[PDB]
RNA sequence: CCCAUGAACGAGGAAUUCCCAGUAAGUGCGGGUCAUAAGCUUGCGUUGAUUAAGUCCCUGCCCUUUGUACACACCGCCCGU
RNA sequence: GCGCAAGACGGACCAGAGCGAAAGCAUUUGCCAAGAAUGUUUUCAUUAAUCAAGAACGAAAGUCGGAGGUUCGAAGACGAUCAGAUACCGUCGUAGUUCCGACCAUAAACGAUGCCGACCGGCGAUGCGGCGGCGUUAUUCCCAUGACCCGCCGGGCAGCUUCCGGGAAACCAAAGUCUUUGGGUUCCGGGGGGAGUAUGGUUGCAAAGCUGAAACUUAAAGGAAUUUGGCGAAGGGCACCACC
C-alpha cells in the first residue's frame, strides 16, 4: 500500500443478507457523509441498524462472497 | 546501470511478459525493443514446493522481487504483456497472473497499456491425449 | 561474480517525421566488447508502440511497428514496419448472427516497398429489422470483396510509402469502403486488419535522412 | 427408450459434423452436441481493479476485457455443473435461463 | 461380457483352429 | 467429634459436553435411599450476568428431481479363466 | 526478440442454416462438368417411382511398391498409484495418422422407422425462386437495382399445441386413413441359448466379408410405466442433544 487514507466515516442506508459460512458476516449497503453521491457494498461483523453510522479505514474495496 | 533521464517529471517504460501456466508463472521484464531483458523471475524460485509453483503467494514474491530489482535499475513504467500456455491446449490465464500484476501495481510502479498476448491458432495440429483423451 | 549491467550503454529512439510525438522511448545496448558493434545489435530491434501514445487524440486500438535501420549516436530513427490492431477490439466486433468477409491484397507502391493488405467486414441489421439472422449470398460476398481489393489497389498503387502511412493513420480506406458498398449490402466494421512487410530495397542513406524532415 | 426428441445434438438433415476437442479433457466430441461457453471477463478481476485505476499514467483509462471460447464434454459439463439435471416436464424448455447476475 | 470380445474371442479360436487345419496338412 | 500428620496440585495436550432471561453459574435448604446415612437423584429458594434475533461450514435428520439389469431390496444382482 | 526450413489443419463468423443417392463437404482466385427448386399460353406424348441376375460409389481401421516424416499415437520401455497392474495417471516411442496408384466391403453406416402416389387441423419462424404493395436507406428530384418491412405461392431441413385418429405405453401429422381390415411393389421375423458356430461353396496377397444348420438344453428370455429401496448424482429445509 504505503499509501495515507485519512478516516472517512459513512452512513448505512438499507440492510441486506448475511454472507460467510456460518452466517457470521452481513452484506449491507452503506453511503458516505462527505459526498453522498455514491454507495459502497461492504461486510460489517455485528449486529448493525439502520439509520446508525460507520468507521472505515478504506473507501475503496467492494463486498464480496464467504471466501 | 543508471539512467540519463531527468527523475522529475518525465518516466521510463519497459514491457513486462507474464506467462501464466497452470503449475507455473513468470515475471519476465525487457526493454520496449522486446530483445534486452532486464530480469527474470519465476514462482518456482521462491517457493520450495512443486504443487505451488502457481500461486498468488508465489506471484506476489517474484513480483515484489523484480519491482525491488527495476526500482533499483530505474526503470519506472511497465506495459503489461499477459499471456497463458496457449497453442493447441487451453486459453485461460493462470490465477497467479492477476495477482502477479496486482503486486507489481502495488509497490509503486506505473502501469500502462494491458493487452493480451495470447498465442492462439487458427487450426494447429492434434492434441494431447486420445479420442476418449484423458478421463479420470 | 561481477554484475553485467555496468558495461551497458543507454540510448534514446526517435519516430519519423509523419506523426506528432517524434521520442517514444528509450532503449539499452551493451558496449562495443572488441571485433561485436554496438550499432550492428541495434538494427534488429522491431519497436512495437500503440497509436494514441504516438499522436495527440486519436484510436488507441490501432498499433504500429517501428524497425530501427538509423543511428550514429546516442539516437535511434526508425521507420514504419507494420499496422496492426488490438486483439480485444478484434474479437469485440466478431459476433454471432452476421457475416464476416475478409480480403487480402498483394500491392507495390512506387517505390520498391511491397505491401500486403489485409482487411475485414462485419455487417449490420437495420434499426428497423426484426430478422435475427441478417446473412449474405455467396456471390454478394464475393462482389464486396472484388470492391474492396480493387478500392485497396486503387490508393496504394498511385501514390508512395509517405502519403498511404498518413492516409492509414485515420479512417479513409476504411470510409471508403463502406461508403462504396452501402449499395451490394450495408456493412459498418471496416477495418485495415493488418499490414505485412513483405520486401525492401536497397538501403539509401538520403531518403531516410529526408524522412525525418 | 428414447428420451428426447432430438438426441442431445443439433443434426437433422446433415448424418455428419466435424469433431472437436474439449478443453479441460481431450475427448474428441462432436461440435453440435458440446456445451459451447462464451463468458466476457476482464484481463485483472474486481478485487484489483482500485488499485490498477490509482497506478496508471492515463486518466480515466478503461480496463480492457478478455474473450474466449469454450467446448465442454457433458460428463465434464456436469461435473463442472455448468448444466444440470431437469424434471420430464422441464426438459421442454429451450429458453435459456434469466440472467439476473 | 459384451458382443465385441466375445466375437474377436471367436475370431482368434477360428483363426487359431484354421491355421492348424492349413498346417496340418 | 478433639488434637497431631500437611503429599500431589501454579488454571491443564489431542479431543469433547451443556446452555438465550430470572438463563448459565456461585451457593444453601427439603424428599427418596435411612436401625445408624448422600460426593447420587428429584424438587425448592438467594445473588445473578457476557453474547446471538443468524446459518447449512462441520455432526445428523427430512424432502424434491434424476438413474437402475435391485425387490431376500447394495449385507442386492451379475461376467470370465 | 529476429528471421529460416518441414509437415498437418482451416478456430472465432458456425446456426436444431445449406448441398449431395449414401459415406461426406468450411481460406482467396481461376478453369471444366453436373444438379434440385422456382418461371413458362415452348416441346415428345404414356415414354411409368417397383425391382431377383448384374453394376458404380462407399467413414475409420487393415495389406502391398515410392519421397516425406510436424503434432498425436496401437504394441514396447520406464516411474508413480494399489493387498495385487504387463489398467486409470505421467515421460519417450515402432507400425500407422499425410500423398499417388492396387485391394476388403464390414459400423449404434441409426430417423434403431424401404420407395411412389391420394387424403386428413391450426400457428410462428428459417433457406431458395417468383409475385404484389404504404414507408426508410446507397444523403434530399425521377426510374431500375441491392437492404429493411408487410403478405401470397411451390419444393426442402426443422419447431409448438390437441379427445382428428392410432398404439402395450413411451409417443407419432405420421408410427393416421385397420375386424367399419384390399392403392402398387422389393428385402425380412417366428420363445431364449447353442450360433452368426461346424461343414460345403464363393470372394480375397493377407486380415476376412456373402450364403448358413443340426444334435442337445431351458420356462423363461424380453418392451413400456407407478409407488418405499439405494446411490463414491444434483437441488433445498430443520435442529444450542449442529455451528457461529
Ligand atoms: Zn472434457
Amino acid at each position: 500500500t504505503s499509501r495515507v487514507q485519512p478516516i472517512k466515516l459513512a452512513r448505512v442506508t438499507k440492510v441486506l443478507g448475511r454472507t460467510g459460512s456460518q452466517g457470521q458476516c452481513t452484506q449491507v449497503r452503506v453511503e458516505f457523509m462527505d459526498d453522498t453521491s455514491r454507495s459502497i457494498i461492504r461486510n460489517v461483523k455485528g449486529p448493525v441498524r439502520e439509520g446508525d453510522v460507520l468507521t472505515l479505514l478504506e473507501s475503496e474495496r467492494e463486498a464480496r462472497r464467504l471466501r | 546501470s543508471l539512467g540519463p533521464q531527468v527523475a522529475e517529471g518525465e518516466n521510463v517504460f519497459g514491457v513486462c511478459h507474464i506467462f501464466a501456466s497452470f503449475n507455473d508463472t513468470f515475471v519476465h521484464v525487457t526493454d520496449l525493443s522486446g530483445k534486452e531483458t532486464i530480469c527474470r523471475v519465476t514462482g518456482g524460485m521462491k517457493v520450495k514446493a512443486d504443487r505451488d509453483e502457481s500461486s498468488p503467494y508465489a506471484a506476489m514474491l517474484a513480483a515484489q522481487d523484480v519491482a525491488q530489482r527495476c526500482k533499483e535499475l530505474g526503470i519506472t513504467a511497465l506495459h503489461i504483456k499477459l499471456r497463458a500456455t496457449g497453442g493447441n491446449r487451453t486459453k485461460t490465464p493462470g490465477p497467479g497472473a492477476q495477482s502477479a500484476l496486482r503486486a507489481l501495481a502495488r509497490s509503486g510502479m506505473k502501469i500502462g497499456r494491458i493487452e493480451d498476448v495470447t498465442p492462439i491458432p487458427s487450426d494447429s495440429t492434434r492434441r494431447k491425449g486420445g479420442r476418449r483423451g484423458r478421463r479420470l | 561474480v561481477v554484475d553485467p549491467f555496468s558495461k551497458k550503454d543507454w540510448y534514446d529512439v526517435k519516430a519519423p517525421a509523419m506523426f506528432n510525438i517524434r521520442n517514444i522511448g528509450k532503449t539499452l545496448v551493451t558496449r562495443t566488447q572488441g571485433t561485436k558493434i554496438a550499432s550492428d545489435g541495434l538494427k534488429g530491434r522491431v519497436f512495437e508502440v500503440s497509436l494514441a501514445d504516438l499522436q495527440n487524440d486519436e484510436v488507441a486500438f490501432r498499433k504500429f511497428k517501428l524497425i530501427t535501420e538509423d543511428v550514429q549516436g546516442k539516437n535511434c530513427l526508425t521507420n514504419f514496419h507494420g499496422m496492426d490492431l488490438t486483439r480485444d477490439k478484434m474479437c469485440s466486433m466478431v459476433k454471432k448472427w452476421q457475416t464476416m468477409i475478409e480480403a487480402h491484397v498483394d500491392v507495390k507502391t512506387t517505390d520498391g516497398y511491397l505491401l500486403r493488405l489485409f482487411c475485414v467486414g462485419f455487417t449490420k441489421k437495420r434499426n428497423n429489422q426484426i430478422r435475427k439472422t441478417s446473412y449474405a449470398q455467396h456471390q454478394q460476398v464475393r462482389q464486396i470483396r472484388k470492391k474492396m481489393m480493387e478500392i485497396m489497389t486503387r490508393e496504394v498503387q498511385t501514390n508512395d510509402l509517405k502519403e498511404v502511412v498518413n492516409k492509414l493513420i485515420p479512417d479513409s480506406i476504411g470510409k471508403d469502403i463502406e461508403k462504396a458498398c452501402q449499395s451490394i449490402y450495408p456493412l459498418h466494421d471496416v477495418f485495415v486488419r493488418k499490414v505485412k512487410m513483405l520486401k525492401k530495397p536497397k538501403f539509401e542513406l538520403g531518403k531516410l535522412m529526408e524522412l525525418h524532415g | 427408450t428414447k428420451k428426447r426428441r432430438n438426441n442431445g445434438r443439433a443434426k437433422k438433415g446433415r448424418g455428419h459434423v466435424q469433431p472437436i476437442r474439449c478443453t479441460n479433457c481431450a475427448r474428441c466430441v462432436p461440435k453440435d452436441k458440446a456445451i459451447k461457453k462464451f463468458v466476457i471477463r476482464n484481463i485483472v478481476e474486481a478485487a484489483a481493479v482500485r488499485d490498477i485505476s490509482e497506478a496508471s499514467v492515463f486518466d480515466a483509462y478503461v480496463l480492457p476485457k478478455l474473450y474466449v471460447k469454450l467446448h465442454y464434454c457433458v460428463s465434464c459439463a456436469i461435473h463442472s455443473k455448468v448444466v444440470r439435471n431437469r424434471s420430464r416436464e422441464a426438459r421442454k424448455d429451450r429458453t435459456p435461463p434469466p440472467r439476473f447476475r | 461380457m459384451r458382443a465385441k470380445w466375445r466375437k474377436k474371442r471367436m475370431r482368434r479360436l477360428k483363426r487359431k483352429r484354421r491355421k492348424m487345419r492349413q498346417r496340418s496338412k
